[PDB]
């Protein structure tokens, strides 16, 4: 079938067969095309530690979405459909624009020349390529727990404060996740022994007193 | 920071030793070579010798490239993509692309390959950001995948069964393969648990 | 063995996922998308060659056995003029060994001719001794030379 | 010497030096014991060859250095490669020394020909340096018998 | 290597290719470390960590037919792989002809 | 070697005193590899400054101009050459890419990130003896937690500090040193000139005791 | 099985080619070099097809066509996948360079350089890095290697084809 989308596709192969056909200043709609291409790469590029604690970030953040999904399908029982994972992926991808966003002003912070917005920004992509959580991502889910059980004011107060805000879009099951969660020992030992001190420690010993006489 | 802790915990036991044990090598050997960098630079040397301009050749690109993302994000384990492999190597579509390839002259394998470490540098594909370059150039300069002229290694587990065989010499002529028990006296510990292979002596 | 398919794994997951207690990983829908790559449902004219054979092994016989003379110079165009010379009876339509008859009485002339002309050149070279060949001049500076390594010697 | 090779050589190569200070390091480095063998030499020579900002009478005071450093290098290996009757090799040692300075504007002592004809075995060989020592003298477009 | 009372040949090779060997390098707790521990690209690419033969899944059938059934096909390139392949040591070398010299 | 590059050295800055200041390269005319200067400006500065000069080396001469205008001049490319030829990678009709590739690969081949990997590889090929691992132990106690940390943000300066020592002996016969045997000093008498050296066999029954000095007249006798 | 067995024999060489993975032309005067081509092959499990040039119905043509492919007048001659191996001299170098696997199995050569005949212990690069500026002849106290060691005199081989 010698026809106008076959003949195309077969200068297309012959175009891309060998190195010579497609380099610069050769085929100029192939030009365009990779001028498009770098310029929109111009833009919405970061810097390579930017981008790698993004990737870092990215897949937290996927992972805790599709825990959430996991969590609210574990609760109710029901099937995992199409709709379910056209639901979650929507909010997969919304997430990672709002990730987007807010990696945007670290690279440019990052890039901006100054020492404290670079030192800062240095601190946000270690932590990210450590694995260690953002505190934002704590005070979104407690806020998002307080205006859930807050009364008619308190959330119409919080529903006004943040709605110039822009919140990513929690579900219900991150803040159940990390609610649920049971609080760390030795970091709450650790942290009453360096914010106190031997008044620390006889806490936390008559602390230990209680734990081993409710043992008896 | 494993492999960096893996390599300060050897330094610490062989000073402490004074010697150079084999459990501290084994354990260094066992965690310097536990990533997945290997059928990474597989499945992207296979992707390097296509063509960007067939259709068929984007079907095979991108499944190979699923196949990587999908190895990389250990979501599929490796005896299954080395199943998914073998099937897209075996194709007469993929050899044809290959064969067309060689015979063009002025092959452009060499920024796929290069192309393919940008990428496993950008996706995340390694272990550490700049690997992947010092494995681009562990492929060219050695024997390897990148050398040879289809892009798969040599071995005849990803070479077709109608080409397997009139070249080698195998049991019997006109899966996994083992010694028949007959064979009492073969060599000093082999017996029929000791399986073969056609074209390599893993001994 | 074929129950370790690519087709075979992707259908195990498809099935596995329809439960809908089990949880697609990308690489099923990436694969339902992109699927695995399947090996299932894939000189000279002849007669101008014969007639120059029926014309070489009939000259062979003529120039070699018939004439005895192996010195012939520029065959190409007895051979050509023959041959011509076939094209132009077969124009008129006479026969096919008539024709052969014909060209081979006209080749066997031609040669006897050309042989008279060279034994002519050569009479008159031979008798009035001022020329001489080449191959009389070669073969002269070879047995001086020779004579003279027999003065060597 | 590989001390003096390799700090001779990357510090012609390196961008903010001045040229003074790499023959201000090959008098520090021989006064520390090191001597000097043809492939510092060389370097000294490419770059005495690539300094015309330094005044003349420095470009001068350095040929004059690069001179005796060329003749006491064609000595040394005369006296060192006479025993082992290296005479084809040290033929090409000495046509390298002479091209060395002829760039130079200048050519090999007379002392270290006396020294070098004396330890010549073949006769072919000694024939062959006089006829290299009088074409020394004078430039290649001058005529001859 | 330290020999024993045996000769070292035989010894090393007892070390390396014997049943209890491979299977202590899959992990069995055999008496006393019947296999080199230490090896790098000298460890024959039969007992590799990344290659498809294990013998502990291997010692569950009883015959040979049903290692022959049962069983996954083996994992065919592997980094210890790579680096035979590098080296060229997926084949030996081959020897100096004995078919038509001499048996002396 | 040494002519071209300080030839091309001295054609950079020349060129940096008439420009005046700054000089900042862009995204795409860093694709198109086009620096201040080009290939017809600088073969018409040799042609014109330097009268004797043929043609194969004026091009060579405008060949190592481009470089090292942008970087700093790399011998690399020259022995990746040799160790990787044109038919290998499938590049025969394609001069400007095999060169393209080769002096690619060459930079990045210069750089610490490289010299680490290649340091971690050859240390899974066991190419090290006791006497690697003890500098390795002093190479990472003289580092403390702070200086640690300070080095793991970036992916290869804490693994580099401790091969360092290392990567010089796999580098080959360019940055590895031999042993060799012991040179000490000479002990010798100033007013007499005799050393004194020591010999011994079957433990206590021969020991000897030799006075060496030296001979000017040639008549040496033991 | 379904056609009576017939020796097959062809005036042309590619007929050779085309049918056979590996072919060898002999002759029978010289028996020690196609001994050694039938060791190295059948070392490596490799189907081979001799074929004895010695009482041939097409001499004439396969000697004309063999000077053609091989610009040598040597036999025997090595085919693998249509090409050329060559004789002894150009199967020992291969075997040497441990390339002699992937010519018999696969049908190619390796093209890359450096050589793994000359190996301590396992194969890395150790030093194929390049060096800045050179100068790998200038450090005289460079690592020399291990000290190797050289006969004296030569031992008395045991076959003049023992090799």
């Amino acid at each position: 079938l010698s026809s106008g989308i076959n003949l195309g596709r077969l200068r297309l192969a012959e175009q891309f067969s060998s190195m010579n056909g497609w380099q610069s200043k050769e085929d100029p709609a192939f030009d365009a095309y990779v001028k498009e291409r770098r310029r929109k790469e111009n833009y919405e590029a970061f810097d390579q530690r930017v981008e790698r604690g993004y990737a870092a970030a990215a897949k937290l953040h996927k992972a805790e979405i599709q825990n959430a999904v996991k969590r609210r399908l574990k609760s109710s029982g029901a099937k995992f459909t199409a709709e379910t994972l056209r639901e979650m992926s929507s909010a997969v991808t919304e997430r990672l624009a709002w990730l987007r966003d807010v990696w945007a002003q670290i690279d440019a912070d990052y890039r901006s020349g100054d020492s404290a917005r670079q030192e800062t920004a240095a601190q946000e992509i270690s932590a990210a390529l450590r694995g260690e959580p953002n505190d934002y991502m704590r005070w979104v889910y407690e806020t998002k727990r307080e205006l859930r059980f807050a009364g008619p004011v308190g959330r119409r107060a919080i529903q006004e404060e943040l709605q110039a805000a822009e919140l990513p879009e929690v579900l219900d099951e991150e803040v159940n996740r990390y609610h649920d969660l049971k609080l760390n020992m030795m970091e709450i030992e650790r942290e009453v022994k360096a914010k106190y001190g031997v008044a620390g420690q006889q806490h936390w010993a008559e602390l230990q007193a209680a734990k081993d006489e409710e043992y008896i | 920071d494993t492999e960096f802790q893996a390599l300060v915990e050897f330094i610490e036991g062989a000073s402490y030793d004074q010697l150079i044990s084999g459990r501290r090598f084994k354990k260094v050997y066992d965690v310097l070579s536990e990533n997945d960098d290997m059928f990474i630079w597989l499945c992207h040397t296979a992707m390097s010798v296509l063509n960007p301009g067939d259709m068929r050749s984007r079907l095979i690109y991108n499944h190979l490239r699923i196949l990587a993302e999908s190895v990389a994000s250990g979501e599929m384990t490796q005896r299954t993509a080395f199943r998914f492999f073998e099937s897209a190597v075996r194709s007469p579509a993929y050899r044809e692309i290959a064969k067309r390839q060689l015979e063009g002259g002025a092959a452009t394998r060499l920024a796929g390959i290069s192309a393919a470490a940008d990428v496993m540098r950008r996706m995340g594909l390694t272990r550490r950001p700049m690997s992947s370059y010092f494995e681009l150039y562990q492929r060219i300069v050695e024997r390897s995948e990148a050398m040879t002229p289809w892009g798969f290694p040599p071995l005849f587990q990803f070479e077709e069964r109608l080409s397997l065989e009139p070249r080698l010499k195998f049991f019997s002529r006109a899966r996994i393969f083992w010694i028949p028990p007959t064979w009492n006296r073969a060599g000093r510990f082999l017996g029929p648990h000791v399986t073969l292979y056609p074209g390599m002596t893993p001994d | 063995n074929e129950k370790y398919e690519p087709w075979e794994h992707m259908k195990r997951m498809g099935r596995l996922v329809g439960t809908g207690f089990y949880i697609p990983p990308e690489w099923y829908n990436h694969f339902r998308m992109f699927p695995p790559i399947n090996h299932n449902f894939q000189t000279l004219s002849p007669e101008r060659v014969a007639l120059r054979d029926e014309l070489a092994r009939k000259s062979r016989l003529v120039a070699s056995e018939g004439m005895r003379y192996y010195n012939i110079f520029w065959v190409r165009k007895p051979l050509d003029t023959m041959e011509k010379e076939y094209y132009e009876l077969k124009r008129r339509g006479v026969d096919h060994g008539e024709a052969i008859r014909k060209v081979l009485q006209g080749f066997y002339s031609g040669l006897a001719v050309k042989k008279r002309v060279a034994a002519i050149q050569a009479e008159e070279a031979k008798l009035t001794g001022r020329f001489i060949t080449m191959r009389e001049a070669t073969v002269v500076l070879g047995v001086l030379a020779k004579l003279h390594k027999e003065q060597l010697t | 010497v590989d001390t003096m090779n390799v700090l001779l050589t990357r510090a012609a190569r390196h961008e903010h030096i001045q040229v003074d200070d790499v023959f201000l390091l090959f008098d520090e480095l021989v006064a520390l014991g090191a001597r000097p063998d043809l492939a510092a030499a060389e370097t000294l020579h490419t770059v005495l060859s690539h300094s015309a900002s330094m005044p003349e009478e420095w470009r001068e005071a350095r040929r004059l250095q690069l001179v005796e450093l060329y003749n006491n290098l064609a000595m040394e290996e005369v006296e060192r490669l006479a025993p082992h009757r290296a005479d084809r090799l040290l033929k090409e040692q000495m046509k390298r020394f002479r091209g060395n300075l002829q760039q130079l504007g200048s050519g090999l002592r007379p002392t270290v020909y006396c020294r070098y004809l004396h330890t010549t075995h073949t006769a072919a060989v000694l024939l062959e340096e006089v006829h290299n020592f009088l074409w020394e003298l004078v430039p290649n477009d001058h005529p001859a018998m | 290597i330290n020999s024993g009372d045996q000769s070292p040949y035989r010894y090393v090779e007892e070390r390396l290719y014997s049943k209890p060997s491979r299977l202590d390098r899959e992990g069995v707790k055999v008496n006393k470390t019947y296999a080199l521990q230490g090896l790098g690209d000298l460890e024959p690419l039969r007992y590799g960590a990344n290659f498809g033969i294990s013998e502990k899944d291997a010692l569950k059938y009883e015959t040979v037919a049903e290692k022959a059934k049962y069983m996954e096909p083996p994992i065919p390139y592997s980094s210890l792989a790579a680096r035979k392949l590098a080296a060229g040591a997926l084949w030996p070398a081959a020897p100096d002809p004995e078919g038509m010299i001499s048996k002396e | 070697e040494l002519r071209l590059d300080l030839t091309a050295q001295s054609l950079k800055e020349a060129w940096m005193r008439v420009s005046g200041g700054v000089y900042f390269q862009s995204v795409d005319e860093y694709y198109a590899s086009v620096d201040g200067l080009d290939a017809e400006q600088i073969g018409e500065v040799l042609a014109a400054l330097f009268p004797e000069l043929n043609c194969y080396e004026a091009q060579a001469l405008v060949q190592r101009t481009l470089e090292c205008i942008s970087r700093p001049v790399s011998a690399a490319s020259r022995q990746l050459s040799r160790t990787i030829t044109a038919e290998a990678v499938g590049l025969d009709n394609a001069p400007g890419h095999y060169t393209n590739f080769l002096e690619w690969m060459g930079r990045l081949t210069e750089t610490r990130a490289f010299k680490t990997e290649h340091a971690l590889f050859e240390f899974s090929r066991r190419k090290f003896n006791r006497d690697d691992v003890r500098v390795m132990f002093e190479n990472y106690r003289l580092m403390s937690k702070a200086t640690l940390l300070a080095d793991s943000a970036d992916s290869y300066s804490h693994f580099y500090t401790v091969l360092k020592d290392f990567a010089r002996k796999v580098a080959g016969e360019d940055s590895r040193h031999q042993i060799g045997v012991r040179i000490d000093e000479a002990e010798v008498d100033p007013e007499t000139g005799i050393a004194v050296g020591r010999g011994c066999a079957d433990g206590e029954k021969y020991h000897f005791t030799a006075l060496l000095r030296e001979n000017r007249d040639h008549n040496g006798i033991i | 099985s379904a056609t009576r067995w017939l020796p097959f024999v062809s005036s042309d060489l590619k007929d050779y080619l085309n049918r056979y993975w590996a072919v060898m032309f002999t002759v029978g005067a010289r028996p020690i070099e196609t001994g050694h081509i039938r060791h190295y092959v059948s070392w490596y499990c490799t189907r081979m097809k001799v074929v004895l040039l010695d009482h041939h119905v097409y001499v004439e043509p396969l000697r004309q066509q063999l000077q053609e492919a091989s610009r040598t007048p040597e036999l025997p001659l090595l085919f693998v996948n249509k090409k050329l191996v060559g004789t002894l001299r150009d199967v020992e170098l291969l075997e040497r360079e441990k390339k002699l696997k992937d010519v018999l199995h696969f049908g190619f050569e390796w093209r890359v350089g450096g050589s793994v005949a000359a190996t301590n212990g396992q194969k890395s690069l150790m030093g194929a890095l390049p060096a800045p500026y050179g100068d790998a002849e200038f450090f005289r106290g460079r690592y020399r290697g291990p000290p190797v060691a050289r006969p004296v005199v030569s031992l008395p081989t045991l076959h003049p084809f023992a090799l």
